[PDB]
């Protein structure tokens, strides 16, 4: 046939080229970064109303300072965070401090190209790592199966992200509340979504300094989503 | 039959400030009754504003010093140049000295 | 055609297509330079943002207080390298005491990069990169591809359109090299330079990165307001 | 058509491999012989120096295995000198192991079991060569045996390889046809070097000057290989009768 | 060691070896799932070109774990072997290191992570096997159902189907199914199972498998006779 | 530990085992369960070295515990005993041996007959209608050649134990605590919570 | 067909295509000679100098195995190193074992069998290069040459790469108008001759000459390079003759 | 490098198939019919030997019915080479259970342990599958007298009565048709090679064209006994049955 | 380096077939014919010693070979992988058996084990079946005279007659006609140098047969006296002149 590490004529490696388009059929997921702190949303899409919604596990804790979105093939995504997880508590084990967001990151990418002829492919997953430390603040992070790692102030992965990022363009600015942001994600996940977005098919988390990361009740979320019909309806 | 330990002398002493703090020690080298030297420095400056000191038996307060040394270096390039803490680095010297639990450093460690 | 599925077969011609590949992956990376005078070395990178959003890839690496490179490719695989280099210097210091040269760094980058070439499962690194360096033998740089070949130059570039900083410094050759104790004239040829490579885009200040390291001079990397002073 | 690229059988019960290996023992060009006299047996081979860059000392396809065991080669010579370096360091074990020089036959047979693991594992491919070993063997007299890439050996009485071996196959038959004996009848080793080289010039149709050609000789407990200043004394004693 | 990656990526972005084993799946025999209120309840297809089969001795095709989880599966019978021997094992290991059993969400993501580990190592292909994992917590009297498949995610499920024809028995629950009052007792249960199976099934004979699973361990399996009480009135209801 | 005591009479087998832990020259505890179940109607009774019997009767546990749901099936107290043995023999030789020595008490629901098994930490394994570890069996062997008969039924087995106990108790220089007492039956095991 | 597209396979004919093609690589590589002489050798290299960027002096080609033995090679520059790092740990390895520096057949002969090896898998690929090497021993002065196959014999003189056919020509006249032999100094004259003769087929861009040598008497049977005054001796001496 | 010759034995079909199972099981096909009956006092294995010679030594002879121990017995169909391997390690199965437990090995976990094996062949290791197809015939304190069968695929399955190999599906109805619960084993004798003698693709069914073997609690009292027929009570039982 | 070929070179086709070992039988058809022919009081194997020059020394190659005392062997197809079986079925007997119980194995299960080692080659990864058919002749106490034929696939069968390799079709034809359970040593010798001769084109005599027997112990080949028990092996080669004597009354 032909090697899992080769590459094409173009320069890239196949391999990795092709996870890419994996993780354009994967659900939606959205980060959003602010001064207040970072928010993390994402598309549960349940294939059949029996599947209870809530075992749709897309958003994870890795850390109490850091916290993590998925989109792909989100199997592959399991023993990564397993890694982040055991990497972060690690370095607390030797370091007696919290783990920087950005080194968190560099940890995880660093196991995508360790594939060949280690695992026998890339990770068909991309995530949206979110965090905080005293360094460099409230930080995001978009990890992809190729190694490589940007820091974003907004981001969207998945089916509906050329049109997110294009409305994350127009809508984000340095002087973002929390709120705003919340509001902000649930406004573009409602665009990008086939089914209409409520508290069971959409899921809201965020990363704070103070409280440290949260996951959303759907109550807590239902009022969000409230909340938005009423301001867009109010012009 | 060959002991791999040895006792080098030296005493070390540390004494902490309000704002500042000291790591003294002593200049001298020794085996049974005899004096290897007069002048052999003891007490380091490891860099990130740390000092150390392993007492004891020397080829093992030179190699863990070697170490943490390296453990400094490391941290810069791991973590964006970040300015190692007195309570981090003392934490990594706990994990250096453990590795060697069946066959440990013999010496005393102050930073 | 036939002969590039791995990197383990020669063409009809004698050529190795993966590694001719891997040699592509460079020419799409974003520009970086490199240059130096007798006291000190210099390096200069355009740095890539995925959108506006994004922060700016980061091109450059410290690998010692005396030795650091610019990437232009594959970033992972300057990581893996980078990393490979900061264990042989440190090798170095703590077996002989001693300060890597240049040279042997150069080398020991050569024969690692070889391994993949020669070898069935594996594949070639798709990276270049500049390496430089202040050493016993005064000032140096290092223009390193992953077919193996490491060259020594006074100034080079690498990465997409990079043939125009290349012949600015053909021409200034005479000028720079005599750039003996001042760093910053010693950037700013750099930065004059890298300019040659530039369509539709300026250097602006998260755009830009600089190295540089010399005589009394530990390998130091400037972003943000620092290279504003250049722009 | 991959039945043709590795060492498996083809649909009519062939090893493609082996066949072309076969072939590449001929692209030296050049041809030797072998024969047995009462105390020795003499091994020639054609040596041929086309360049005059090339230091002519050093250009041989004749290896001394052990102190007893010599062997010629037919084949190019990165195989030749590979089948060389294992046949000597088999040669120093057995003796280290069992305590006694190994026979000239018990070495082909072990080189000929690592031919056959070639034609039977896909990884190894055969060596283009065929290896000819010569002795004076202390239980079995002279002796020749030779090996191939099939990995087939067999003793010989007299024995002949390279392109045109059929033509000095044939040459030797005829002799022993009429001596009816299974070797040279002559005391000395230098009459029977003298018989070698002439049933080759008769059978190829070329004079030989002292560089063209290339000698071994085994008597008991040595093997060695003549100078081209020996050659030469044998040339000049041919030519006189 | 044979290191061969066989599932890898295509230029559309699918691993069609993964792909290719649920279609392994969609070959094997129809079970079902559906929970109570205080029960769960796995249903399982026996397919009739085999008879003369011993029943006896047969492997049935739900598994238990432990005393308190079962394994239910379609695809090849092979390859659940493999799978229920691991998880087994797990249970065990659990029990001996931690000193309480197993959570079926926690063996369900066991089992989903070694499915999962079959995608993206080397020599090996992927189980064609998808699992229907059900029981109750120690000390817990809420109903558990879990789903596997061959790529490795898992999924809870208020009922669940997988195997043959199961496109058309979900289409059943789907409409049959009340999430605000779920079957109350283990009758409305295992009479919503055998229904769900009558859609697909053929003759409710000896084709059809009940396995009940309530709180503390308390595990059962019908009988024909039990099984064919429930075939007869559900039709008698049927014809009007 | 200390003491284990085992006795099979017509219908049951009784393990008694005593309670007492011990760390330095301090008694920790005085109420320890030196026994696990290995399966509904087997019980295994353990002493030798700290952490040792534990960690072994806990892996024991698991291995039949394990068979149990693969065969969906209860092992015979004698295959059981076999497994153990073989287990025991195999650790006598390795690098550092497990320092345990057993009673397995179980009742054989197919033959309806109750099984005692000795097992000491080397894997010499013995059928026996009574047994014990260590120096148990110095005080309490006399007392049982005397009192033991087969037909004897599970009230009179625990009436010839306390004998047993009150002669320990007598004769040992040791303070064990008591001793936690279980019946193996055909309806299961059961604690006595009165001794 | 298919025979070419892995290695280790024979051809109908009973060749190795992927070794042939290695040998494309070494033929458009520069050129790299070696001359024997009486009590030693000299090894010569044309280095294209692609730009004016390129530090003069500073990317030395000519590699040393042990302290008496020099190599030169043409073709893919990183498998030249490659082959020369294990050259040296053969050398290393046979000296610690026997005490004695190793003999040049004998290095010869290991560096040969490493690169026949190179041949006998479909996992490796052949050596893109072929060698010149040799130097002085306690049996005197020996030159070497080795290709892609594996196979090397002993010359009088040797040349590879693009202008191997020029030089070669060259070389052949040394043999026949100095039977009795060549001297050491005039060996280094000659090599720079050669070198530029043979760079009219590399005559685009502009050179850089790169000479070294082992002698029994000008190095005390020690590999050396020729600097200075030599080098420029030489130099002066090869840019006479071509005018 | 070696990539370009795999063959790629482990591997699925779009479909969803192994085919090297499938293509295993289509060797196996071809392979002299083997018959298994289990009656209520015993179990019945009877097999046909493929087109022999009459310079065959038949009374040496051992292709079809082989002894993994007292109580177990298996018929072969498929690659008589590949079935050696398996019963070999099935035997020393057996031993090890014996050893550790005291007791003679259940018949359903031997045969769990090979269809394991099997399996392990259709999922890792790159090696072909083993082509052949098992009949277990046995004896445990637990079931009684069991029927299995185990494919190449790894897949096992009990059995009143089965065939493997050759005509197999003109076997089974002809099986399924006669076959009774209240069954006993001569009448089992009877079925079974009456079921060999209408579906075997040779002219006449004789006796040194068979294999046969019994497992009857006809021993002394409560205990097992297997009998391999002998090329002379093969030929007495066809006389018997009604056949030559 | 490293072996790389860790998969199956032998694999089922659509039709069932394997190929290789279907192929590998193509090879050992093209071989020189062998037969064995069992006595009641011995066994009997030979085969023609195809010389590939006048000039080679056919003494020199055996093609009968010596397994045990009691046991020998003799091929049709590929030459060197029989030299390698044979060393492996030398070795095997002794490592697996001899070392164990003291005492050589008996000739089914000397058999079992070769064929074992030729099934491994027809599944194990990176190899080619072995391109030979073994005919196997043997004594042993329990089990008396017995001679087996061993195929590529690992199968093995025992004969009371048989031949393989060029003419085998023809000569296990002419075998059925002649043998009966009655033969003694003598007459199998004399039906062997019968059936041989029909497939053989040039010379027919001792030079070019190549023909070994088992029958009695040899005292007289044991190399030591002293213990009664070893009387010496029934393995033996027949010389060139005792062929040619059997080859006037023929
Ligand atoms: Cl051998
Ligand atoms: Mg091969
Ligand atoms: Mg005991």
């Amino acid at each position: 046939d032909r090697g899992v590490s080769t590459f094409s004529p173009e320069g890239r490696l196949f391999q990795v080229e092709y996870s890419l388009e994996a993780i354009k059929l994967g659900s939606t997921a959205i980060g959003i970064a602010t001064k207040e702190g970072v928010v993390l949303g994402v598309e549960k899409r349940a294939t059949s109303p029996l599947l209870e919604s809530d075992s749709i596990e897309k958003i994870v804790e890795i850390d109490r300072h850091i916290g993590c979105a998925m989109s792909g093939l989100t199997a592959d995504a399991r023993s990564m965070i397993e890694h982040a997880r055991t990497a972060a508590v690690t370095h607390n084990l030797y370091y007696d401090e919290d783990i920087n967001v950005e080194s968190l990151t560099q940890s995880v990418c660093d196991l995508a190209l360790r594939f060949g002829e280690l695992m026998s492919r890339p990770f068909g997953v991309a995530l949206l790592i979110a965090g905080h430390d005293a360094d460099d603040g409230y930080q995001l992070f978009h990890a992809e199966p190729s190694g490589t790692f940007y820091r974003y102030n907004a981001k969207a992965i998945g089916s509906g992200s050329e049109g997110a990022q294009a409305e994350l363009l127009n809508e984000w600015h340095s002087s973002l509340t929390l709120k705003e942001a919340e509001l902000l994600v649930l406004k573009i996940l409602k665009q990008v979504m086939e089914e209409k977005l409520d508290e069971n098919n959409a899921q809201l988390s965020c990363i704070t300094k103070q409280d440290g990361f949260k996951i959303y009740d759907n109550e807590k979320t239902a009022e969000l989503i409230k909340e938005l019909k009423e301001k867009e309806a109010a012009e | 039959q060959f002991n791999p330990y040895g006792d080098n002398g030296g005493t070390i002493l540390g004494i902490a400030g309000e704002d500042f703090a000291v790591l003294a020690g002593d200049t001298r080298n020794i085996t049974d009754y005899s004096i290897n030297s007069r002048y052999e420095p003891k007490v380091f400056d490891c860099g990130d504003n740390i000092v150390m000191s392993a007492n004891g038996f020397a080829a093992d307060g030179d190699a863990l010093v070697k170490r943490f040394k390296n453990s400094v270096k490391w941290y810069h390039f791991d973590h964006n140049d970040k300015k190692l803490s007195i309570n981090s680095a003392a934490r990594n010297i706990q994990h250096l000295l453990y590795s060697r639990r069946f066959f440990p450093y013999y010496v005393y460690n102050i930073i | 055609n036939n002969y590039d599925g791995d990197t383990v077969t020669f063409s009809p011609t004698g050529r190795l297509f993966q590694v001719e590949y891997a040699l592509e992956a460079i020419k799409q990376g974003s520009v970086t330079v490199g240059l130096r005078s007798n006291t000190h070395a210099v390096l200069v990178a355009l740095k890539r943002n995925a959108d506006e959003l994004s922060s700016y890839q980061k091109k450059i690496i410290k690998c010692d207080e005396h030795m650091g490179l610019s990437l232009a490719g594959l970033a992972p695989d300057a990581r893996v390298l980078s990393n490979y280099l900061r264990q042989q210097c440190n090798y170095s210091s703590l077996v002989f005491n001693r300060k890597l040269a240049v040279e042997r760094a150069g080398h020991l980058l050569c024969d690692k990069a070889q391994k993949n070439t020669q070898s069935y499962g594996g594949r070639p690194y798709g990276v270049g990169l500049l390496i430089i360096g202040y050493d016993k033998s005064g000032a140096h740089l290092l223009e390193f591809q992953p077919s193996g070949n490491v060259t020594e130059l006074y100034g080079t570039a690498i990465g997409a359109r990079s043939q125009g900083a290349k012949t600015y410094l053909e021409r200034t050759l005479d000028t720079f090299i005599k750039i003996d104790g001042n760093p910053d004239e010693l950037i700013k040829a750099g930065v004059e330079a890298i300019s040659q490579s530039l369509r539709d885009e300026s250097l602006t200040v998260d755009n830009l990165s600089i190295a540089i390291v010399g005589k009394d001079t530990p390998f130091t990397i400037y972003d943000g307001e620092a290279v504003a002073k250049y722009i | 058509g991959y039945d043709r690229h590795i060492t498996i059988f083809s649909p009519e019960g062939r090893l493609y491999q082996v066949e072309y290996a076969f072939k590449a023992t001929n692209q030296t060009n050049i041809n030797s012989l072998a024969v047995r006299g009462k105390d020795c047996t003499v091994v020639i081979s054609q040596k041929k120096v086309p360049d005059k860059l090339l230091d002519p000392t050093t250009v041989s396809y004749i290896f001394c295995i052990s102190r007893t065991i010599g062997m010629v080669v037919n084949g190019p010579i990165p195989d030749a000198r590979n089948a060389a370096l294992r046949a000597k360091a088999e040669a120093a074990e057995f003796r280290y192991k069992y305590g006694y020089d190994m026979p000239c036959d018990v070495l082909a047979k072990r080189m000929a079991n690592l031919s056959q693991i070639y034609t039977q594992r896909a990884y190894m491919r055969p060596l283009g060569v065929i290896l000819t070993f010569v002795s004076v063997d202390e239980e079995l007299g002279p002796s020749i045996y030779k090996t191939d890439p099939a990995g087939y050996y067999v003793g010989y009485k007299a024995t002949a390889t390279g392109p045109k071996q059929q033509e000095i196959t044939t040459n030797l038959e005829n002799h022993f046809k009429k001596s009816k004996i299974d070797h040279i009848n002559e005391e000395s080793w230098e009459k029977v070097v003298e018989f070698a080289i002439t049933h080759m010039i008769d059978a190829l149709g070329t004079e030989f000057s002292k560089n063209d050609l290339e000698v071994g000789v085994a008597t008991k407990d040595k093997f060695f290989t003549l100078s081209a200043e020996n050659i030469e004394e044998r040339l000049v004693a041919i030519a006189e009768q | 060691g044979y290191d061969r990656a066989l599932s890898i990526f295509s230029p559309d972005g699918h691993i069609f070896q993964v792909e290719y084993a649920l279609e392994a799946v969609k070959r094997g025999t129809c079970a079902v799932g559906v929970k109570g209120k205080n029960c769960v309840v796995l249903g399982c297809e026996r397919r009739s070109t085999l008879k003369l089969q011993d029943t006896r001795i047969t492997p049935s095709k739900v598994s238990k774990i432990d005393s308190h989880v079962v394994l239910s599966f379609s695809g090849l019978n092979a390859d659940s072997r493999i799978l229920i021997e691991k998880a087994r094992v797990e249970a065990q290991s659990h029990r001996l290191t931690l000193e309480d059993p197993v959570t079926v969400e926690y063996l369900t993501r066991y089992v989903a992570g070694v499915q999962q580990r079959y995608t993206q190592s080397g020599g090996v292909r992927p189980f064609g096997v998808s699992t229907l994992i059900a029981g109750f917590d120690p000390r817990d009297d809420e109903p558990k159902l879990y789903q596997t498949e061959p790529s490795g995610i898992y999924s809870s499920w208020s009922a669940q189907t997988i195997g043959r024809n199961s496109k058309t028995v979900r289409e059943f629950l789907e409409k049959n199914y009340d999430r605000k009052e779920p079957p109350a007792t283990v009758e409305e249960c295992v009479k919503l199972t055998v229904r769900s199976l009558l859609e697909v099934v053929q003759t409710g004979a000896k084709n059809i498998e009940i396995t009940v699973v309530k709180p503390d361990s308390d595990i059962v399996a019908l009988s024909s006779e039990e099984i064919n009480q429930y075939v007869t009135q559900i039709e008698q209801e049927k014809q009007e | 530990m200390d003491i284990i005591l085992g006795i099979r009479v017509q219908d049951s087998v009784i393990l008694a085992s005593s309670k007492a832990v011990t760390r330095g020259i301090s008694v920790l505890k005085d109420s320890d369960d030196k026994t696990r179940q290995l399966s509904p109607h087997t019980l295994m009774s353990f002493a030798g070295e700290a952490g040792d019997t534990v960690q072994f009767a806990e892996y024991i546990q698991a291995n039949i515990q394990l068979y149990s749901i693969r065969e969906d099936y209860e092992l015979s107290p004698q295959a059981v005993s076999s497994f153990v043995r073989q287990e025991l023999a195999k650790s006598i030789r390795s690098r550092r041996p497990y320092q345990v020595n057993v009673l397995i008490g179980g009742y054989d629901k197919k033959k309806n007959k109750p099984e005692l098994y000795q097992i000491d930490y080397l894997g010499t394994k013995v059928e026996l209608p009574y047994g014990a570890h260590g120096y148990s069996g110095f005080y309490t062997f006399s007392l049982l050649d005397h009192h033991y008969r087969p037909d004897m039924t599970t009230e009179e087995g625990l009436d010839l134990l306390k004998l047993c106990v009150q002669e320990l108790e007598k004769r040992m220089p040791m303070d064990f605590k008591g001793v936690i007492v279980k019946i193996v039956d055909k309806d299961g095991i059961r604690q006595v919570d009165d001794f | 067909t298919g025979y070419d597209l892995s290695n280790s396979v024979f051809s109908p004919d009973g060749r190795n295509f992927q070794v042939e093609y290695a040998v494309k690589a070494v033929e458009n590589g520069t050129t790299s000679i070696g001359i024997k002489c009486n009590d030693g050798v000299v090894f010569a290299v044309e280095k294209l100098i692609t730009s004016k960027l390129l530090v003069p002096q500073k990317n030395v080609k000519i590699q040393v195995v042990d302290r008496h033995i020099g190599c030169v090679y043409s073709g893919l520059i990183p498998d030249g190193r490659h082959l020369v790092n294990r050259g040296r740990e053969e050398a290393a390895s046979f000296k610690k074992l026997y005490k004695t520096p190793i003999p040049i057949p004998a290095f010869a002969d290991r560096l040969g069998q490493y690169v026949q090896a190179h041949t006998l898998y479909n996992s490796v690929r052949p050596f893109g290069v072929s060698t010149i090497f040799g130097g002085v021993d306690k049996n005197g002065a020996h030159l070497y040459m080795l290709e892609p196959s594996g196979s090397y014999w002993g010359y009088k003189g040797a040349a590879t790469g693009k202008g191997r056919q020029s030089a070669k020509a060259e070389l052949e006249k040394l043999v026949d108008h100095h039977p009795e032999g060549l001297s050491a100094r005039e060996a280094v004259k000659q090599a720079a001759k050669i070198i530029y003769l043979a760079h009219e087929d590399n005559k685009e861009k502009d050179f850089e000459l790169e000479i070294s040598w082992c002698s029994l008497s000008e190095t005390n049977g020690l590999h050396k390079f020729v600097k200075g005054d030599l080098l420029q001796e030489a130099i002066d001496f090869a840019q006479k003759e071509i005018n | 490098g070696s990539r370009r010759y795999d063959s790629r034995t482990t591997i699925f079909s779009p479909e969803g198939r192994l085919y090297q199972v499938e293509y295993a099981l289509e060797s196996i096909s071809h392979a002299g019919t083997a018959i298994g009956i289990m009656a209520s006092d015993g179990i019945v294995l009877a097999a046909e030997r493929k087109v022999t010679s009459t310079l065959l030594e038949q009374d040496t002879s051992t292709e079809k019915l082989y002894k993994l121990n007292d109580k177990i017995a298996v018929a072969v169909a498929g690659l008589t080479a590949d079935a050696e391997i398996l019963i070999n390690t099935a035997r020393i199965h057996a031993q090890n259970y014996l050893k550790t437990y005291n007791e003679d090995i259940p018949v359903e976990i031997l045969v769990r342990r090979l269809s394991d094996i099997k399996q392990g062949y259709t999922q890792h290791g790159g090696l072909r599958p083993f082509g052949v197809s098992f009949i277990y015939a046995g004896y445990d304190d637990r079931y009684g007298y069991q029927l299995y069968t185990s494919n190449p695929s790894g897949n096992y399955t009990g059995w009143k009565a089965i065939s493997v190999g050759a005509n197999t599906s003109a076997a089974q109805t002809l099986l399924q048709m006669d076959y009774k619960d209240d069954m006993k084993v001569d009448d089992a004798i009877e079925l079974a090679l009456k079921t060999l003698s209408k579906t075997t693709d040779s002219s006449a069914l004789t006796y040194d064209r068979l294999e046969f073997a019994t497992i009857r609690k006809g021993a002394n009292d409560g205990e097992v006994y297997q009998k391999i027929f002998k090329p002379q009570e093969i030929k007495d039982i066809l006389v018997k049955t009604g056949i030559t | 380096m490293t072996d790389r070929y860790s998969f199956s070179l032998t694999t089922f086709s659509p039709s069932g077939k394997l190929g290789q070992i279907d192929y590998a039988l193509t090879a050992v058809k093209q071989g020189v014919t062998s037969l064995g022919i069992k006595a009641t009081n011995g066994v009997v194997i030979a085969t023609e010693k195809k010389s590939s020059s006048p000039l080679a020394m056919s003494e020199t190659l055996s093609k009968v070979s010596l397994l045990t005392p009691d046991i020998g062997a003799v091929y049709s197809g590929m030459g060197p992988d029989y030299r390698v079986l044979v060393d492996k079925s030398r070795k095997v007997a002794h490592t697996s058996y001899k070392r164990i119980y003291g005492e050589y194995p008996p000739t089914k299960l000397l058999v079992s084990e070769v064929a074992k080692i030729m099934q491994e080659a027809t599944q194990s990864g990176g190899v080619r079946p072995f391109g030979v058919s073994l005919l196997i002749a043997g004594h042993d106490e329990f089990n008396g005279f017995s001679l087996y034929q061993v195929d590529p696939s690992g199968s093995y069968f025992p004969w009371k007659a048989t031949a393989i390799g060029k003419g085998s079709v023809a000569a296990k034809t002419f075998l059925e006609k002649r043998w009966n359970d009655e033969l003694e040593l003598e007459d199998a010798i004399h039906i062997a140098l019968l059936t041989l001769k029909e497939s053989v084109e040039g010379e027919f005599n001792g030079d070019t047969i190549e023909l070994a027997i088992i029958g009695d112990e040899n005292p007289d080949l044991l190399g030591y006296t002293g213990i009664p028990t070893d009387k010496g092996p029934r393995f033996r080669k027949l010389t060139s002149q005792e062929i040619n004597d059997r080859l006037e009354a023929l």
